[PDB]
């Protein structure tokens, strides 16, 4: 679950800041539950 | 599929092809040489006798007195022959006339660079091994010679830079085929080693100008 | 205080240089009289890079004009901007080069190399510090090839820690203009590979193809090709003459674009080239510039870049543009055209930006590309040379002037040595086990 | 009795310092001629400008800055710009020949004949200063002069001043982005000296600031100036406790013993929390409870590394503005229970928070908006270890065929100076792996 | 080049004839001679044999 | 490992004679190669690792990345052939402070620098065959303030020929040493 906005950005997001390049506002906070 | 720097490759799974894979590391087609042409003629004073302890080339002439300026470049241009009764004659003639015979190699040295490049430029491994072995014998067979080759390092070493990365990767298993020195990486590193040992103090910067991965001793 | 001494040799080099001076004089607002009445603020700033100021308020170029025929210097003098040069730097012989490398190099270059060396000594000593030299010529003619490279060899021996810039017009594959040009090109390249630090190869055929397909020109004269050459030969010195958000002079590009000390042959280009009607209906952005920069049609040399892997790419931009846009454009171009770039070099693109755009253009870019595509031009020259040399076609105009037969077969040897290393660095991968 | 000396080397350092000094002039009442107006005045005292400026008798303020580059092409716009009367003309040091992206050139060949002048000017600036503890240098890790001349400058200053603290502000090269070809060589060579002579070396990538200006700020196609302004705000945040009185003031030596556990692990990250545009700042109350969470976001770091593949060591969080200690107390207590933000078992405290009372200033013609509360986070984490394995990969990709090496052998440097520094970076990676293990 | 302070690497026109002053008055005199030269060159006020010393 | 071994006067941990010399040894190869070669100097097998980058190709003493060996014996002997190239090695040492400390010697170093985890001293070799006599106890006593209890790994890098890497207790001079060492 998410009892904060920080955990929504933090845990379930699949974004790798070291790898992902030039992503927009929506491709950071994409979750695993969206895919499956 | 795609082609290159176009809107074809601007797509979403545009698979781009690749380059045409240029002519490096591939054996170039051979050409007839002057050695076979002069040998079928029969002007060479050599004859093959099969001794029990191996094949030995028999000379019907005093090997000390011979026009090296006419014979040594002719034998060196015969290294490009892969057919079996000619490669022995070229190799053994070079070895015998380099070992039996001194203080005549030096004026011939500016004439034998083009056959050496011709032998090395054929990208076959056996001929490269043989010309590296005879170059190692050549740079040590006489005096005053190794630092006479040092202006011509720009015409030998360019293809020596190709095959310095050819060794066996068997980490624990011993390479059994060590007596027949057929792997070319160590042979190239020993040839460059002999070019540094004999060749004076100007050889290192020339080898570095040709082979950039080189490590110097002394 | 970083100043460059300019030289031009031969009938092609003189026209190329004259168009070059016409271009950069209007860049800095210099009238044909030699006087400054431009409009921009930054024009008179770094004019000491290329010019000298005389008493009375004139601006003379730092140009030394060398010829072997006297009838080609007054054509340059009687041009639009031919009256700005000093008359003392006009060195010229009396007997023509005869399209002979022999007469350009050995027995009619030897008596005029002294005078031009004293003139270039006088020009390259009034400076406080010196960065390098420029020479514009062609590898097909007699005094464009035999004299200019001898001059390069005799200048390199005196200034060994300064850069050298050669902008050569190599003979075209299917466009033939002289009979004897393979001999001149083969004699010239083997010592243009050991005496200068940056060389640009421009083919007349590729320039014609650009003028036909890109520019949509009906009748392109020889002025338009020289304008094309000057549009990219002056884009590599705009970091010296104008401030930018990320500057890169000649030596910066010499370090970045040259991985190994011989592969310094480059392919120029210009980004915002557009037709006469398509100019007005055009949107000019950095992703718009990159497609015309990187395509094979805009290459000024007749070597297809799709035929080999890029070693290092330079892209000097002119105009007030963003940096993330150029950044992401080069990143995309490298990322999904991944098989056309060297994989043992991580990033192959150098980016430079300048704030002063060319006049009439709101955004421009110039391309310097070191590719293994250039290996086919040298092989083409060797193939066009070996047919003549096999039967000793025209050697009596050279050997009768005095040479040895080995002096022609060593040029081919150095040509093949140049080809093999480009082949090797094209096929070399990051690991050293996959080619065998 | 507090001051700082700023040495901006390289084109990147000088262009950063332009925005930095315009910011510092706007932070006080100083006009760009260097004089305070008499028509109007701000509420300032003599203890504010002592850190960065010096006072003459007539009323002219002079920065404690040295602008040195081997090029002219970045310094004459300082001499001919709007901030041309602010600087003493001898501080603006201009060379003749270029570094040509060579560590070798700027370390051996061209920097050796200019270092005796910049060191003398640094000496002359450090004798007008009563206190000590300054030396805030700015350079990039990719160029030639900013990696070569800065290394020699730190080498000389370490034996000339002994202890001090060489504060170092790097622009480290981005993972997938570089504007040069020989950047890994320069970065490894300058890391070999920054790793042993800088006391805590700050890290910033250009690509992550591009992303932050892309998403947090709503601007499209940003330029270098937008990056430099945010970097200047970060630097002004550090020295905010040296010029304005707050609840928990932090000296420059105070947070060096708090952030840096071991003599080599001194490469902290940065995070600036309320970086939002003018059309967005007025529609939300940027309270402490959410700007604290904006510091720990994976996408708000200006170094391209997720903190999620590492364990935090210490954080120095410097609030400013309308901030109360119980607010940051509750904000830190909120983070400490989240099981994603992992901490090492040998640092049970884990935090260091300072509170200031002076809000950040705006630059007319800038991009940020006036916020009441701003947070600057200084995270020391194991996550930066993955940013140097890629530098190792980029160095071994090119060094393995000795590409571009002969341009560096040509100016003074012997061949094994590359292996000598690569072994030091490998030792650094192993140290980061060793320090991050749990205790059984 | 008018608003250039002291040590300055730009090309100030007509500067290598200014004789015995500092940088600032040298720049002032140099740009004044430059402007005088341009204005006398284009606008035809002076008669023949009167536009140069 | 090596906790239940007797740990007598010496402990061989590598040898070029046998079936699998690099059994417990990891083998990373990148732009390099590893092979066994009959030497023309000692007329016996040697190991042979080299490459352009000395750091990419190496061998580590325990195979598993997290497993560590425990050797009580203080000394370290390495019969390494000098090829006049770039050769490094590196050990890891446990102390009474119960921390892990690393000593690295490289052919291209000229200064002795002391750090809390690393200590990079130089090392010089002779012409042909020689044994590098290392003293871990004295190098922990002199450069650092602590003592020596265990060594945790050794790591041999490129451009060298390895034969019989072993630890010992006392420096066996020439005669009390057995002929097989
Ligand atoms: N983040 C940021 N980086 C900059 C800026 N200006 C230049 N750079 C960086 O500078 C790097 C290029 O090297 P520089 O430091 O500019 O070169 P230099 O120190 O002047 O040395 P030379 O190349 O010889 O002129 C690029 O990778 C940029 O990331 C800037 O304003 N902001
Ligand atoms: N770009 C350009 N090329 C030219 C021009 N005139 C001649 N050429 C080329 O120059 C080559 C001949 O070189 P040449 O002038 O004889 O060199 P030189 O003998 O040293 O003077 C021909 O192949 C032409 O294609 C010109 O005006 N512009
Ligand atoms: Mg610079």
């Amino acid at each position: 679950e998410i009892p904060k906005d920080d955990l929504d950005f933090r845990l379930a997001a699949l974004y790798n800041h070291h790898t992902g390049t030039f992503k927009n506002k929506s491709e950071i906070l994409t979750h695993q539950e969206t895919i499956q | 599929v795609s082609e290159g720097f176009t809107v074809k490759a601007m797509m979403k799974n545009s698979v781009v092809r690749g380059p045409p894979s240029a002519g490096a590391f591939k054996e170039r087609p051979t050409k007839p040489t002057a050695f076979r042409k002069f040998y079928e003629r029969g002007d060479f004073p050599i004859a093959l006798e099969h001794d029990s302890k191996g094949n030995k080339i028999a000379w019907k002439v005093e090997i000390e007195k011979l026009d090296y300026h006419h014979y040594l470049p002719l034998f060196f241009d015969g290294l490009c022959e892969m057919t079996f009764p000619y490669e022995f004659f070229a190799r053994q003639g070079i070895h015998d006339m380099l070992e039996h015979g001194g203080n005549k190699i030096l004026p011939v040295i500016p004439q034998l660079i083009i056959p050496i490049k011709n032998a090395l430029n054929l990208r076959n491994r056996q001929v490269i091994c043989v010309t590296l072995k005879v170059l190692q014998h050549l740079v040590v067979s006489a005096e005053m010679v190794g630092e006479a080759l040092v202006p011509y390092y720009r015409q030998i070493l360019p293809i020596l830079n190709i095959f310095k990365n050819k060794n066996v990767n068997s980490g624990d298993g011993i390479d059994y085929s060590q007596q027949k020195r057929e792997n070319i990486g160590d042979l190239i590193q020993e040839t460059l080693e002999a070019f540094e040992r004999y060749g004076g103090e100007d050889a290192f910067i020339n080898i570095k100008y040709m082979v950039p991965t080189y490590e110097s001793c002394l | 205080m970083r100043e460059i001494v300019h030289l031009q040799a031969g009938q092609c080099g003189n026209q190329i240089g004259a168009k070059f001076w016409e271009v950069i004089s209007d860049e800095h607002g210099i009238d044909p009289t030699g006087t400054y009445h431009g409009d921009s603020d930054l024009q008179l700033e770094r004019i000491n890079v290329y010019y000298n100021e005389a008493t009375g308020g004139k601006y003379v170029p730092r140009a030394v004009l060398v010829d072997l025929e006297p009838g080609t210097m007054d054509s340059v003098r009687s041009g639009p901007f031919g009256q700005i040069f000093r008359p003392d730097n006009f060195v010229f012989g009396q007997s023509g080069a005869g399209n002979n490398w022999a007469k350009g190099h050995y027995t009619e270059g030897a008596e005029l190399v002294d005078s031009v060396l004293d003139v270039v000594r006088k020009e390259a000593e009034s400076c406080d510090c010196l960065q390098g030299f420029q020479l514009t010529h062609s590898l097909g003619g007699g005094t464009g090839s035999g004299m200019g490279t001898l001059l390069i060899s005799k200048i390199r021996e005196e200034y060994p820690d300064r850069i050298m810039n050669t902008f050569s017009v190599v003979p075209s594959p299917k466009v033939s203009d002289t009979v004897v040009e393979p001999y001149n090109a083969t004699l010239s390249v083997h010592q243009l590979v050991e005496n200068t630090d940056e060389t640009y190869c421009i083919d007349n055929e590729a320039l014609y193809d650009i003028c036909f397909r890109t520019l949509k020109l009906t009748t392109p004269t020889y002025g338009d090709l020289n304008h094309l050459v000057s549009a990219t030969m002056s884009g590599v010195t705009t970091c010296l003459r104008f401030p930018g958000q990320l500057n890169a002079d000649l030596r910066k590009l010499a370090v970045n674009m040259v991985p190994f000390p011989r592969l310094h042959f480059f392919m120029p280009g210009f980004a915002p080239l557009t037709s006469r009607g398509s100019q007005q209906y055009r949107a000019l952005t950095v992703p718009e510039l990159t497609q015309q920069m990187f395509d094979a049609k805009n290459m000024m040399a007749a070597c297809d870049p799709r035929h080999g892997r890029y070693l290092t790419v330079a892209a000097v931009f002119r105009g007030r543009m963003s940096m993330k846009e150029v950044d992401e454009q080069m990143l995309n171009v490298q990322n999904k055209n991944s098989s056309y770039f060297v994989e043992w070099i991580p990033n192959n693109v150098k980016t430079a930006v300048c704030d002063i755009p060319p006049r009439g253009l709101k955004m421009s870019a110039t391309f310097i590309g070191n590719s293994t595509a250039i290996q086919e031009l040298f092989k083409r020259i060797s193939e066009q040379f070996t047919a003549m040399f096999r039967r000793k076609a025209f050697l009596h105009w050279y050997t009768g002037e005095g040479m040895d037969e080995m002096e022609f077969t060593e040029a081919e040897s150095n040509m093949n040595d140049l080809v093999s290393e480009y082949q090797q660095y094209q096929d070399a991968t990051a690991e050293e086990e996959g080619e065998f | 009795m507090r001051e700082c000396i700023s040495i901006h080397v390289g084109q990147a350092g000088v262009q950063i310092g332009n925005a930095c000094w315009e910011l510092y002039c706007l932070e006080h009442g100083i006009q760009p001629d260097g004089q305070m107006p008499s028509d109007k005045t701000i509420g300032g005292g003599d203890d504010s400008f002592n850190t960065f400026f010096s006072e003459t008798g007539a009323g002219k303020h002079v920065p404690r800055a040295v602008f040195v580059d081997l090029e002219p092409t970045v310094v004459d716009e300082v001499r001919t710009g709007t901030y041309r009367q602010l600087f003493h003309p001898e501080q603006l040091i201009t060379g003749k020949e270029d570094a040509a992206n060579n560590y070798a050139r700027g370390h051996y060949t061209i920097g050796k004949e200019i270092v005796d002048l910049v060191l003398d000017r640094i000496r002359k600036l450090a004798d007008l200063c009563t206190g000590l503890q300054g030396f805030l240098i700015f350079h990039s890790f990719g160029g030639g002069t900013g990696s070569g001349f800065a290394s020699l400058l730190m080498e000389r200053l370490s034996v000339d001043y002994g202890k001090k603290s060489k504060l170092e502000f790097a622009i480290y090269p981005a993972p997938q982005v570089s504007t040069a070809v020989v950047e890994p060589y320069n970065s490894i060579l300058t890391t070999h000296t920054t790793l042993e002579h800088s006391d805590c070396a700050f890290m910033v990538d250009n690509e992550a600031i591009y992303d932050i200006c892309r998403r947090n700020l709503d601007i499209e196609r940003p330029t270098y100036t937008n990056l430099n302004r945010l970097i200047g705000q970060i630097v002004s945040s550090i020295t905010a406790s040296l010029r304005f009185d707050g609840a928990l003031n932090v000296d420059l030596t105070e947070f060096q013993t708090n952030l840096v556990p071991y003599p080599r692990i001194h490469f902290p990250l940065a995070t600036y929390a309320p970086v939002i545009s003018a059309e967005k700042a007025y529609h939300e109350q940027l309270s402490v409870a959410e700007i604290t969470n904006a510091c720990f976001e994976p996408a708000n770091q200006m170094v391209k590394c997720d903190p999620r593949h590492g364990k935090y060591m210490a954080c120095c969080m410097l609030y400013r503005g309308d901030v109360v200690p119980k607010d940051v107390n509750a904000a830190i207590a909120t983070i400490k229970t989240k099981r994603t933000i992992q901490f090492v078992d040998w640092c049970p405290t884990g935090f260091k928070v300072g509170i200031n009372y002076q809000p950040p200033t705006v630059v007319p013609g800038g991009d940020l908006a006036k916020v009441q509360r701003a947070v600057c986070m200084l995270s020391n984490t194991t996550a930066i270890a993955e940013a140097w394995a890629r530098l190792d990969h980029k160095l071994d990709l090119m060094y393995a065929k000795r590409a571009f090496v002969h341009w560096y052998v040509g100016e003074g440097m012997e061949e094994g100076e590359f292996s000598e520094a690569r072994e030091d970076l490998a030792a650094l990676e192993k140290d980061y792996e060793e320090v991050g293990v749990d205790s059984v | 080049q008018r608003k250039a302070i002291s040590g300055y690497a730009g090309f100030v026109p007509r500067f290598a004839w200014v004789m015995g002053m500092n940088y600032r008055d040298g720049v002032t005199q140099a740009m004044d001679e430059f402007d005088k030269s341009q204005f006398l060159l284009r606008n035809p006020i002076c008669a023949l044999g009167e536009r140069l010393p | 490992m090596f906790k239940n071994t007797f740990q007598s006067g010496f402990l061989s941990i590598l040898y070029s004679i046998g079936s699998k010399p690099l059994q417990i040894w990891d083998k990373k190869v990148r732009n390099g190669h590893i092979k066994r070669i009959t030497d023309n100097d000692i007329q016996s097998l040697v190991l042979e690792i080299e490459g352009t980058n000395v750091s990419t190709t190496y061998i580590t003493c325990p195979a598993d990345p997290k497993k560590t060996l425990g050797i009580k014996l203080p000394f370290l002997v390495m019969i390494i052939k000098n090829l006049k190239k770039y050769f490094t090695f590196e050990v890891q040492v446990l102390d009474d402070k119960n921390v892990r400390r690393r000593f690295r010697a490289s052919n291209y170093q000229s200064t002795t620098r002391v750090k809390p985890f690393i200590c990079t001293m130089p090392m010089r070799l002779d012409d042909g065959w020689n044994q590098i006599q290392f003293n871990l106890s004295d190098f922990t006593r002199r450069a650092y303030g602590t003592n020596y209890i265990e060594t945790l790994r050794v790591q041999i890098h490129a451009n060298c020929r390895i034969r019989r890497v072993y630890f010992s207790d006392r420096l066996y001079s020439e005669d009390e040493l057995p002929a097989e060492f």
